[PDB]
C-alpha cells in the first residue's frame, strides 16, 4: 500500500491536474461519480495508490487543489470528474497572485499555505505507508510557481524523507502568458533544485510546435497542449498503477534514474502522436525517441542521456521491443554517456491506454536540458540587466540580492550540465 | 550500422582494416573505452577478454583468440610442441630446441650437445628469446649458458640451420613470412600472397659473430647490411619471383617443394591448439591473424622458427591482404548492406 | 586413475576419483557501525532543518 | 541428523526459495498441507530430510525456514500461495518500505532497525534443532535488501553461532534482466562485508541463466518464474546430500572442505546439464558421458566465464539418476583427453563424486522435461575471478564521477566505505591471479 498524496496548484497546476484524474480515472474504471464500473482486476491491484477508498465502494483521488483565486477550481469542480475530487481538499483564496512569484511565495500564498498543509498532512496520516508527493504547477505564473514551491519546502520540513516529484510546465515566450514568466521561472528553478527529487520538464513550446507541425493543429488551445501533458502523465505512472515485473516506488525509480543530486531534471516523451492504423514497434521506438515527440523542447543530439526509461504499453513482442530498443543505443550511442553502464531500462505493461492499441512513454534524464535553462536564463539577465518590471517584486518585500542569487543558481546548474556533457 | 573500438593505435594492419570499415559507410567507430560495440581491435597484451560478451543483443567480435599467446611465445611454442601428442612424436620440422632459464632443460640441452661434440657433427645453436629486439649464435655451449644468465629472462636454444638453402647469385640466406587468418568458424585461410624476406651478404659459414648474414630480418638488414635491396628492392622477394627462380634453378615449384609443407605445418599448429581457443561455443567470436616464419635448407626442408600473433604485413600487400580481413573475418559475422585471396586449409573439427 | 572411499547405500553411492597426485566484529563493534551511520543521518538531517528554518 | 536452517532475503531469495521449498516438498513427498505419507514417523525424526523439515503432533512437515523482505509485496505470495499452509506466520517476516535498491538504506538504515526481530525469529528455529550446523543464505547481490541487509545478518549469524558454516546462493546481477544501474555498487559492498563470514558462496549470473532459458527451453522472453524453477534444481543438486541419505557433502561444513582450499576463494562454479525443452516431441535420453561433458561447457554455467583458461582447486561431481560408478569414470576418463584441465599443482587432480538415485524432479506443468539422469558439476576454478573483473570494472567507470554515491552518503554510509569495499575487491582480483596466472 505505497500511497502517493498530489497537488495541483495555480491556473496551469489544476487544468493539467484535472485532466489527469480524467485520465486515469477512466484507466482505473472510475466514474465521475467514484464508483468502479470496469472489466478487469489489473484496473484495481493498485487502486489505492492514487484513490482512496471510502464507504460504499466510492474511490476518491488522493489530490489536494490548490489556488489563490478561484476562478479554476470553481471550473474543475463543474467539470467532467469534478463531482470525484474531496470536497475539503479545495483549498483557495480571493486575492489571486497577480503572475507573480513574490505574492505566491512570500505575500498572498504564505496567509495560504498553512491551511493546505493541513489538508497534506490530513491525507498522509491515512496513508497505509507514504511513497511520496507528486505537484503539478506552471512555473511561469504566481501561484503554481511562487506558491507551489514554497508548498515543497513545507512539505518537506515535515517529511524530509519522502520523495518529492513534479511536473513543471516550464514557460516559453510562443506561448507566453506575461513578460515577468524568466523572473517567476527561474526564481522557481532554484527552489526546485533543492528541494524536489524528480522534476518533469514540460515545455509550452515543444508541446505548441508538437500540436503545429506533428499533430498538425492550425490554431492549438491550452485544452490541447493539456492532451499531451495528461497522456504523459499517464505513461509515466503507468508502473506505479498497474501491476507488472517493474515493481518499484518512487524512491527506487529516483535512485536509478538521478546520478547527482541536482540534476533531476527528466525529458519525457510519448508516441504515437490515418489514425487507426496499427503502430509496429519500430514505429514506436523511432518515434519516441524523436525530438518532435518530446516535450522538453530540447534537442537531444545537443547533449548526452545519463539515464533513459521506457514504459511501452500494450500486447506487443516484448521480444521485438528489446530488439528495437537494443538497436536505438547501439546505433546512437554518441548519445548516452558510456560511464553508467546499462543506462537505457526498459518496461512492458499490458493495459494500453484508452483507444490505443498500444503506445510508449518515454522518460530522459539528458544533458541537453541545460538549454531549456539557458534560454530561461538569457531572457532573465535581459530583463534583470535593466531592472525591468522588478518594482512588482520588490514591492512585495523581495531584495535585488536575492534575483542575483537565483541568476547564479541556475547559471551553476548549466555549468554542472555542461560538464557532464563533456 | 556496426560499431568497432580501436585499442592497439600501433598496428599497421588494423589501422587499414578500420580505414576500411570507416569507407563503406556502414561501419561507425567509438571511444576506445565504449563496451556497446560489434567488433574489437584489441591491444596486444593483456586484453580483458572477460569483458567481452556481456551486452545485451550486441555480437561482439575481437581479433584475437585468448590463449593463442601458447603459439606465438617462443619458450610456450617449444613447451607446446613438446608436451602435445599431436606434435612431440613426429615434429620432423621444428629444430630441436630446449627452455632455459638464467621446468627448465639446462641438462638435457648439454646431453644432446656432448653428442653433436662426440659425434663430428655441426654443433652450432642460436639462443633467443621473445624479449629481443639480442640475439647469439655460437658453436661453444659455454657462451650460449653465459649469454643466458647475463641477460634475466627466458630463453630458448634451438638448432642453427647450417645447411640452409641459398639464393643465387649471392649466395645468401632468407626465410619465408606467411600469413594466415583463422575466423570465427576456426577455417584456417592462408594467404596466397607471402614474402621471403632475404640476406643482402653472402652466407658465411666460418663467422657466426657478424650476424647480418644469418639474421634475415627486415630491420637488421635495413641497418647493418651494406647490400640493402640489391637484389631485390627492400630485401623482400616475392612468391611469383621466388617460384620462377625454383624452376629455373631447382627445376621444381614454389607449390611442391615448399608450400606442401607449410600447408602442413600451419595445419598442425593450429588444429593442435583448437580445443583450447575455440569461441565455437563462447559467449563471443574471436578471429586472428597469424604471421608463420619459416625457414628453408638445402634438402628443399621447411622448418617453422617462430609464430607472430601480432605481425606487419609486406607494404606491396597491405591493400589486398586487409580487404581480405574485412571480406572474410569481419564481414562474415557483421555482412554489409573473386576468386578468393585465401587458401583454405581445410581440416575436421 | 585411482577410486577410493566407495560408499553405498539404498537412495545411491559416493566415492572419489584420483587422476593424479599432488605436487570477527563482535556485537559492540557491530552496534557502533549502525549508530554511527544513524548519528550521521541525524547531522544531515539537521543541517537540512537548519537550512529550511534559515 | 544435523539441521540447516535457511534464510531467503529480499524479493530473489524470497522467490527462489518460493521455488526451492516447492521442489523439496516434490521431492520428499510432502503434500501442501504440510502432510508427508510415506513419513512413518508422525510429529518426530531424524530422518535425512528433518535436516530442512520439522513436524509438528499433527503430522505437519514444517521447512526449517526464514523469509525475510523489507516490503510485503514478495512474501505475500508465499503468505497466500499453494503452499501456505507449510509455513508458520512467523517464519515470514515483511516490512513496509524497501530498500530502494541501495545498499545503505538495507544494512544501516532499515537493517538496524529489523535485525533484532530477525535473529529472534531464526533464534526459535534454532531452538528446535539438537544440533544446527549452520545457515543456507539465498539473496541477490543487486538488491537494497538482498546485498545490504544480507551483509548485515551475516555479520550477526557470525555473533550468534560462531561455530556454524555459513553458505550463500547469490544472484550476480545482469541487465538483461534488471532495470536497476546501482547494482555493481550494490555487490562490491555487500561482497566486502559478507567476504569474512560465508564459508562457500554459489554465484547465479542471471545473465547465463536467462540464456540458458532462452536457448534450451525455447522461452524468447524468460520470466523469473522461468528462472527460478531453473535455478532451484542446480539448488537441489547442491542441496540434495543434505536431504537425502549419503556419504559425500552430508553436511554444511564439507562443502568448504571439498571446495574451498582458500578461505576468501569460496566461489564454486556450477555447471548443470541436462537442461531439456517439455515441449520437446521426446528427446533422447543423454548418457552418462554426454551430461558429463556437458559440464565442461560454457553454455551450460551458472557464471559465464572460460574455465580452458583458469585453473582448477577442486571438482564435485553430483549426479542424479540412472547412474553408475562404472559410467563415470569411462566418461572422466575421456573427458581428460580431450579438454583443457589444468589443475593448481598445490591441489590432487581429482574429483569427488555423489550419485543419488532419484532422478531429477520438476514441478508438473513447468518448463524443464522429466530427464533419466542429470549432473551438477561444482568446481572451484580462478575462470570465475573474470565475474568478479567484469564487476568491478562497471564499479569503477560510475564510481569515477561518484555517479549515484550521494544516494548512500544519505543513509549515513561514509564514502571511504566504497574505496574500502573496492580495494578489497582488487585484492581478492589479485588473489585469483596469483592462483591461477603463471
Ligand atoms: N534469478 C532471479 N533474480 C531476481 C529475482 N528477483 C529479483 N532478481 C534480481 O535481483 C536484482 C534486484 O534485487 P531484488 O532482489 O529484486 O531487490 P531486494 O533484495 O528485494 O531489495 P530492495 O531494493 O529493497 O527491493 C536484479 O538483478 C534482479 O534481476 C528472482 O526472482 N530470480
Ligand atoms: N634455428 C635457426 N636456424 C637458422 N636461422 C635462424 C634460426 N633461428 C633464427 N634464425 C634466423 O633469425 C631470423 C628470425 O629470428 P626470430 O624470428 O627468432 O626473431 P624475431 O621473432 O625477433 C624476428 P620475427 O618475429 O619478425 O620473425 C630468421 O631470419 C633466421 O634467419
Ligand atoms: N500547458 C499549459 N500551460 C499553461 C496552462 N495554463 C497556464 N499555462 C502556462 O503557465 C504560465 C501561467 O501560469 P499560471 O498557471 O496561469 O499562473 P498561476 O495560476 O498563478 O499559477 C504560462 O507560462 C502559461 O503558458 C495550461 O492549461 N496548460
Ligand atoms: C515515477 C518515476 O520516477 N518514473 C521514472 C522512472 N520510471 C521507469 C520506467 C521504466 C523503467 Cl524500466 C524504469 C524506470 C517510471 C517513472
Ligand atoms: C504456539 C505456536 O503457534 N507456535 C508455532 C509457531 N511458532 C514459531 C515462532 C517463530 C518461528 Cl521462526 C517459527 C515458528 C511459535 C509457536
Ligand atoms: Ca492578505
Ligand atoms: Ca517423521
Ligand atoms: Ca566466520
Ligand atoms: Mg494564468
Ligand atoms: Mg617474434
Ligand atoms: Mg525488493
Amino acid at each position: 500500500m505505497r500511497e502517493i498524496v498530489h497537488i495541483q496548484a495555480g491556473q496551469c497546476g489544476n487544468q493539467i491536474g484535472a485532466k489527469f484524474w480524467e485520465v486515469i480515472s477512466d484507466e482505473h474504471g472510475i466514474d465521475p461519480t467514484g464508483s468502479y464500473h470496469g472489466d478487469s482486476d489489473l484496473q484495481l491491484e493498485r487502486i489505492n495508490v492514487y484513490y482512496n477508498e471510502a464507504t460504499g465502494n466510492k474511490y476518491v483521488p488522493r489530490a489536494i487543489l490548490v489556488d489563490l483565486e478561484p476562478g479554476t477550481m470553481d471550473s474543475v469542480r463543474s467539470g467532467p470528474f469534478g463531482q470525484i475530487f474531496r470536497p475539503d481538499n479545495f483549498v483557495f483564496g480571493q486575492s489571486g497572485a497577480g503572475n507573480n512569484w513574490a505574492k505566491g511565495h512570500y505575500t498572498e500564498g504564505a496567509e495560504l499555505v498553512d491551511s493546505v498543509l493541513d489538508v497534506v498532512r490530513k491525507e498522509s496520516e491515512s496513508c497505509d505507508c507514504l511513497q511520496g508527493f507528486q505537484l503539478t504547477h506552471s512555473l511561469g505564473g504566481g501561484t503554481g510557481s511562487g506558491m507551489g514551491t514554497l508548498l515543497i519546502s513545507k512539505i518537506r520540513e515535515e517529511y524530509p524523507d519522502r520523495i518529492m516529484n513534479t511536473f513543471s510546465v516550464m514557460p516559453s515566450p510562443k506561448v507566453s502568458d506575461t513578460v515577468v514568466e524568466p523572473y517567476n521561472a527561474t526564481l522557481s528553478v532554484h527552489q526546485l533544485v533543492e528541494n524536489t527529487d524528480e522534476t518533469y520538464c514540460i515545455d509550452n513550446e515543444a508541446l505548441y510546435d508538437i500540436c503545429f507541425r506533428t499533430l498538425k493543429l492550425t490554431t492549438p488551445t491550452y485544452g490541447d497542449l493539456n492532451h499531451l501533458v495528461s497522456a504523459t502523465m499517464s505513461g509515466v505512472t503507468t508502473c506505479l498503477r498497474f501491476p507488472g515485473q517493474l515493481n518499484a516506488d518512487l524512491r527506487k525509480l529516483a535512485v536509478n534514474m538521478v546520478p547527482f543530486p541536482r540534476l533531476h531534471f527528466f525529458m519525457p516523451g510519448f508516441a504515437p502522436l490515418q489514425q487507426y492504423r496499427a503502430l509496429t514497434v519500430p514505429e514506436l521506438t523511432q518515434q519516441m525517441f524523436d525530438s518532435k515527440n518530446m516535450m522538453a523542447a530540447c534537442d537531444p543530439r545537443h547533449g548526452r542521456y545519463l539515464t533513459v526509461a521506457a514504459i511501452f504499453r500494450g500486447r506487443m513482442s516484448m521480444k521485438e521491443v528489446d530488439e528495437q530498443m537494443l538497436n536505438v543505443q547501439n546505433k546512437n550511442s554518441s548519445y548516452f554517456v558510456e560511464w553508467i553502464p546499462n543506462n537505457v531500462k526498459t518496461a512492458v505493461c499490458d493495459i494500453p491506454p484508452r483507444g490505443l492499441k498500444m503506445s510508449a512513454t518515454f522518460i530522459g534524464n539528458s544533458t541537453a536540458i541545460q538549454e531549456l535553462f539557458k534560454r530561461i536564463s538569457e531572457q532573465f539577465t535581459a530583463m534583470f540587466r535593466r531592472k525591468a518590471f522588478l518594482h512588482w517584486y520588490t514591492g512585495e518585500g523581495m531584495d535585488e540580492m536575492e534575483f542575483t542569487e537565483a541568476e547564479s543558481n541556475m547559471n551553476d546548474l548549466v555549468s554542472e550540465y555542461q560538464q557532464y556533457q563533456d | 550500422m556496426y560499431t568497432f573500438v580501436v585499442r592497439d593505435e600501433n598496428s599497421s594492419v588494423y589501422a587499414e582494416v578500420s580505414r576500411l570499415l570507416l569507407a563503406t559507410g556502414q561501419w561507425k567507430r567509438l571511444r576506445k573505452d565504449n563496451p556497446r560495440f560489434n567488433l574489437m581491435l584489441g591491444e596486444r597484451n593483456r586484453l580483458p577478454f572477460g569483458r567481452l560478451g556481456h551486452e545485451p543483443g550486441l555480437v561482439q567480435l575481437v581479433n584475437y583468440y585468448r590463449g593463442a599467446d601458447k603459439l606465438c611465445r617462443k619458450a610456450s611454442l617449444v613447451k607446446l610442441i613438446k608436451t602435445s601428442p599431436e606434435l612431440s612424436e613426429s615434429c620432423t620440422w621444428f629444430p630441436e630446441s630446449y627452455v632455459i632459464y638464467p621446468t627448465d632443460e639446462r641438462e638435457v640441452f648439454l646431453a644432446a650437445y656432448n653428442r653433436r661434440r662426440e659425434g663430428r657433427e655441426g654443433n652450432v645453436w642460436i639462443a633467443k628469446s621473445s624479449a629481443g629486439a639480442g640475439i647469439l649464435i655460437s658453436s661453444e655451449a659455454s657462451e650460449l649458458l653465459d649469454f643466458i644468465d647475463e641477460q634475466g629472462q627466458v630463453h630458448v636454444i634451438q638448432k642453427y640451420l647450417e645447411k640452409p638453402l641459398l639464393l643465387e647469385p649471392g649466395h645468401r640466406k632468407f626465410d619465408i613470412r606467411s600469413w594466415v587468418l583463422v575466423d570465427h568458424l576456426y577455417n584456417i585461410y592462408l594467404y596466397r600472397e607471402g614474402v621471403l624476406r632475404t640476406s643482402s651478404e653472402p652466407y658465411n659459414s666460418a663467422n657466426f659473430q657478424d650476424k647480418t648474414c644469418h639474421l634475415t630480418n627486415h630491420c637488421i638488414q635495413k641497418e647493418y647490411s651494406k647490400n640493402y635491396g640489391r637484389y631485390e628492392e627492400g630485401n623482400e622477394m616475392f612468391f611469383e619471383e621466388f617460384n620462377q627462380y625454383l624452376m629455373d634453378a631447382l627445376n621444381t615449384t614454389l607449390e611442391n617443394s615448399i608450400l606442401l609443407q607449410i600447408k602442413h605445418i600451419i595445419r598442425s599448429c593450429l588444429m593442435c591448439i583448437e580445443p583450447a581457443i575455440s569461441t565455437k561455443h563462447l559467449h563471443y567470436q574471436s578471429f586472428q591473424l597469424f604471421g608463420f616464419d619459416f625457414m628453408v635448407d638445402e634438402e628443399l626442408k621447411v622448418w617453422l622458427i617462430e609464430v607472430n600473433g601480432a605481425p606487419a604485413c609486406a607494404q606491396k600487400l597491405y591493400a589486398e591482404l586487409c580487404q581480405g580481413i574485412v571480406d572474410v573475418a569481419i564481414s562474415s559475422v557483421f555482412p554489409l548492406a573473386p576468386t578468393s585471396i585465401f587458401i583454405k586449409l581445410h581440416h575436421h573439427h | 586413475m585411482e577410486v577410493i572411499e566407495l560408499n553405498k547405500c539404498t537412495s545411491g553411492q559416493s566415492f572419489e576419483v584420483i587422476l593424479k597426485p599432488p605436487s570477527d566484529p563482535s556485537l559492540e563493534e557491530i552496534q557502533k557501525k549502525l549508530e554511527a551511520a544513524e548519528e550521521r543521518r541525524k547531522y544531515q538531517e539537521a543541517e537540512l532543518l537548519k537550512h529550511l528554518a534559515e | 541428523m544435523r539441521e540447516c536452517i535457511s534464510i531467503h532475503v529480499g524479493q530473489a531469495g524470497v522467490q527462489i526459495g518460493n521455488a526451492c521449498w516447492e521442489l523439496y516438498c516434490l521431492e520428499h513427498g510432502i503434500q501442501p498441507d504440510g502432510q508427508m505419507p510415506s513419513d512413518k514417523t508422525i510429529g518426530g525424526g531424524d530422518d535425512s530430510f528433518n535436516t530442512f523439515f520439522s513436524e509438528t503432533g499433527a503430522g505437519k512437515h514444517v521447512p526449517r525456514a526464514v523469509f525475510v523482505d523489507l516490503e510485503p509485496t514478495v512474501i505475500d505470495e508465499v503468505r497466500t500461495g499453494t503452499y501456505r499452509q507449510l509455513f508458520h506466520p512467523e517464519q515470514l517476516i515483511t516490512g513496509k518500505e524497501d530498500a530502494a535498491n541501495n545498499y545503505a538504506r538495507g544494512h544501516y538504515t532499515i537493517g538496524k532497525e529489523i535485525i533484532d526481530l530477525v535473529l529472534d525469529r531464526i533464534r526459535k528455529l534454532a531452538d528446535q534443532c539438537t544440533g544446527l550446523q549452520g545457515f543456507l543464505v539465498f539473496h541477490s547481490f543487486g538488491g537494497g535488501t538482498g546485498s545490504g541487509f544480507t551483509s548485515l545478518l551475516m555479520e550477526r549469524l557470525s555473533v550468534d553461532y560462531g561455530k556454524k558454516s555459513k553458505l550463500e546462493f547469490s544472484i550476480y546481477p545482469a541487465p538483461q534482466v534488471s532495470t536497476a544501474v546501482v547494482e555493481p555498487y550494490n555487490s562490491i559492498l555487500t561482497t566486502h562485508t559478507t567476504l569474512e563470514h560465508s564459508d562457500c558462496a554459489f554465484m547465479v549470473d542471471n545473465e547465463a541463466i536467462y540464456d540458458i532459458c532462452r536457448r534450451n527451453l525455447d522461452i524468447e522472453r524468460p520470466t523469473y518464474t522461468n528462472l527460478n524453477r531453473l535455478i532451484s534444481q542446480i539448488v537441489s543438486s547442491i542441496t540434495a546430500s543434505l536431504r537425502f541419505d549419503g556419504a559425500l557433502n552430508v553436511d554444511l561444513t564439507e562443502f568448504q572442505t571439498n571446495l574451498v582450499p582458500y578461505p576468501r576463494i569460496h566461489f564454486p562454479l556450477a555447471t548443470y546439464a541436462p537442461v531439456i525443452s517439455a515441449e520437446k516431441a521426446y528427446h533422447e535420453q543423454l548418457s552418462v558421458a554426454e551430461i558429463t561433458n556437458a559440464c565442461f561447457e560454457p553454455a551450460n554455467q551458472m557464471v559465464k566465464c572460460d574455465p580452458r583458461h583458469g585453473k582448477y582447486m577442486a571438482c564435485c561431481l553430483l549426479y542424479r539418476g540412472d547412474v553408475v560408478p562404472k559410467d563415470v569414470n569411462a566418461a572422466i576418463a575421456t573427458i581428460k583427453t580431450k579438454r583443457s584441465i589444468q589443475f593448481v599443482d598445490w591441489c590432487p587432480t581429482g574429483f569427488k563424486v555423489g550419485i543419488n538415485y532419484q532422478p531429477p524432479t520438476v514441478v508438473p506443468g513447468g518448463d524443464l522435461a522429466k530427464v533419466q539422469r542429470a549432473v551438477c558439476m561444482l568446481s572451484n576454478t580462478t575462470a570465475i575471478a573474470e565475474a568478479w573483473a567484469r564487476l568491478d570494472h562497471k564499479f569503477d567507470l560510475m564510481y569515477a564521477k561518484r555517479a549515484f554515491v550521494h544516494w548512500y552518503v544519505g543513509e549515513g554510509m561514509e564514502e571511504g566505505e566504497f574505496s574500502e569495499a573496492r580495494e578489497d575487491m582488487a585484492a581478492l582480483e589479485k588473489d585469483y591471479e596469483e592462483v591461477g596466472v603463471d
